[PDB]
């Protein structure tokens, strides 16, 4: 029973690094499947960011190649998302997903965490 | 990238009726998927390969279409079926989602 | 006035190449599907992941790009192009 | 003249097959790369030669013949020619 | 007169894609043949793999001469 | 070791359903291989109709794909042919065949049953 | 579809001679196969991939050819060889059979 | 029959310097390999897939390139590196070796 | 590990057959991998000739197919090279190689035997 559980800081300032973890329970992220990152803008349109496969090879969205970086920690069964430059346009709800290698069938999802980008306090 | 136009953006219906959704692609695609998102929840896997139904999906749901136009249909809509529906394609890098058709309920 | 003859010869030669490329890919995917099933059968004999093999298997058989039925359109387009 | 139209339709059609052919091969390799991993995993489950699969696997993932921007370059050329 | 330059330039780029696609299927074919043998070896620790193996390496669709033959057909077309 | 034996009606009126059977012994039609249906016209011309794979995947001749359907019975180890509308052109000798999965190599054939389509009795 | 033509439709040959059969395709094919059918019998598989004889076929039979021209030849015709020979190609859906070249004994 | 050309045919260098060499191809290829050959010795596998060092290769060597332009670079030149280097491509049958960049020392 | 030790005659008269033998130790030549034959001309130019696969499949250089042929011997773990017509252009240093099946990664090499074509 794979259960993705993502977490991260809920507030980041513009032009700062964003780090999100995604704990996986009941399965090993090295055994099989791919592991994706997806976000939902406030207008409720989804965008796919990238994934890291079970073996470690990663693929990224062509519009974010210079920005996105995905890394994993095998021992504690987590995979991380890094986005060093940000802007107020990254205010979205980020999601985890486990998908089949051949296609893009996100049969599992995370609970959903909201990341807002603004320098106001 | 491929633009997955979804129409109509916002519909309405009453329970027990017949509802259809169209998601037309800009160019040829390879695989077709449908997802359901109720408010304040992650999207759920609903339909894969535009014919098959995911686990625990009511038999009233059905998918069809070929080429660039696809359809999702419920035989008899119940109150629990009111949620935004997203169509996703996978042909090449990157995959593209649809704008989203937000079904509703008439009182 | 030989441009049509050159174009038709080049397009006829080209259209043949697409059909040959299509056939090899279809032949390969049929082998891969059989290849995976024999692997999964042996894996089950050794004793889960069979649900994963089923999903990727359906994806192989459930392609929609329809690499044929448009090469036929291309062969058609040349035909009335020549009669000009 | 209409020769621009006929050339434009034929080249626009032809570019579609090239993109469709490439996608089918890429989907095939991912299955093959994944399938060999399961085959390699099963061999070690049976119990010394964990080699020549990695090197083949490196070769599969390390092709350098593009087929991503060369097709895109071709599409740009057709559109430029259509303006004649 | 610019049509001749555009036609030759367009056909040259198409021929390059044809060769790249043909090469890429051949490499996959060799891997599939090799992969089947490894699984076949593990099975013993019969038949219908020999017939598939012969079929895989026993194609008569060429694809090496036609792409070659296509290259010349462009060449004298450029001479016009 | 593999024997294919077909049985069915010998006289079928026009515009009526045609049914056939193929009892396979010494092998299981779910284990491997494809299972084809082939007919021979009185002019000794051979035409391939279709097959059902060892997993249930079927393909049909495009010239007659509309009115043909092939099914099977795993428990009894038989696969059946149905041609719902028929005409006098379907007078032929129908054969079974087990072929290699990749190409079309009918290494085994059935005895061969004859079907005549007409109305006079 | 691909039209497979066999020449000649009917040939006769006294025993002990050498005979050849040709099966020309309308366009390019991928695989080539040969069968025989004696009267009131099912076709028997003999030749696959245009060169390999099936089990039970004597060595006097051989196949050859490339492109759109394939040949079946008998080094020395014998008694039991008189039957209709069928050539079959497999390129795409569907597969097509030959017209059938019938051999004879003189 | 791809023609592989290495521009620095004979490139004298000195210890501790930055050493670079280029191998250009007439047309696009699939794989790139580099080999080291010393006098009276067989070639030694040096770099495969234009980024991976073979077992035992010092970390001072870097491989890079894409398309039809590949480079082999030495960060810390040592006198023991004074050997001919060959670039190999594999696109189709046959594979073609480079001309050879002999790298002396002073 | 894998050690290839090739051998052959030193000088060959023009227009006769050249025979070469490659002996493999520590690894059977039927288990896996390809087995290549490479020669280097006196101008230090490397040319690939052909290989025999672990299953017996052979691929030859298109410029040498009409004159080259490669066989093997499973029992002694040896694979041989043969060349019916020769000339003064065949004077080179021949090599053995074990390559990965998918690519052309000659990860192992032989000692290197020299063959001269002349009429001394």
């Amino acid at each position: 029973d794979v259960q993705l559980q993502e977490s991260g800081p809920g507030l980041v300032k513009p032009s700062q690094s964003l780090s999100l973890t995604c704990t996986v329970t009941g399965y090993s992220i090295t055994s099989d499947y791919a592991w994706n990152w997806i976000r939902q803008f406030p207008g409720n349109e989804l965008e796919w960011m990238g994934y890291i496969s079970y073996s470690g090879s990663t693929s990224y969205n062509p519009s974010l190649k210079s920005r996105i970086s995905i890394t994993r920690d095998t021992s504690k069964n987590q995979f991380f998302l890094q986005l060093n430059p940000v802007t107020t346009e990254d205010t979205a709800t980020y999601y985890c997903a486990r998908s089949v290698i051949l296609g893009a069938w996100f049969a599992y999802w995370g609970q959903g965490t909201l990341v807002t980008v603004s320098a106001a306090s | 990238d491929i633009k997955m136009t979804q129409s109509p953006s916002l519909m309405s219906a009453s329970p027990g009726e017949k509802v259809t959704m169209t998601c037309s692609a800009s160019s040829s695609i390879t695989y077709m998927y449908w997802y359901q998102q109720k408010p304040r929840s992650s999207p759920k896997p609903w339909i894969y390969l535009t014919s098959n139904l995911a686990s625990g999906v009511p038999a009233r749901f059905s998918g069809s279409g070929s080429g660039t136009s696809y359809s999702l249909t419920i035989s008899s809509m119940e109150a629990e079926d009111a949620a935004t529906y997203y169509c996703q394609q996978w042909s090449s890098n990157p995959l593209t989602f649809g704008a989203g058709t937000k079904l509703e309920i008439k009182r | 006035n030989d441009w049509q003859k050159n174009s038709t010869r080049l397009w006829n030669s080209q259209s043949s190449i697409d059909q040959k490329l299509a056939n090899q890919i279809n032949d390969l995917r049929q082998t891969v599907i059989w290849m995976g099933d024999r692997l999964m059968s042996l894996e089950h004999r050794f004793q889960e992941s069979e649900h994963h093999w089923d999903m990727v298997r359906r994806h192989l058989q459930g392609r929609e790009d329809n690499l044929t039925l448009d090469i036929s359109k291309l062969k058609e387009q040349i035909f009335e192009a020549s009669k000009a």
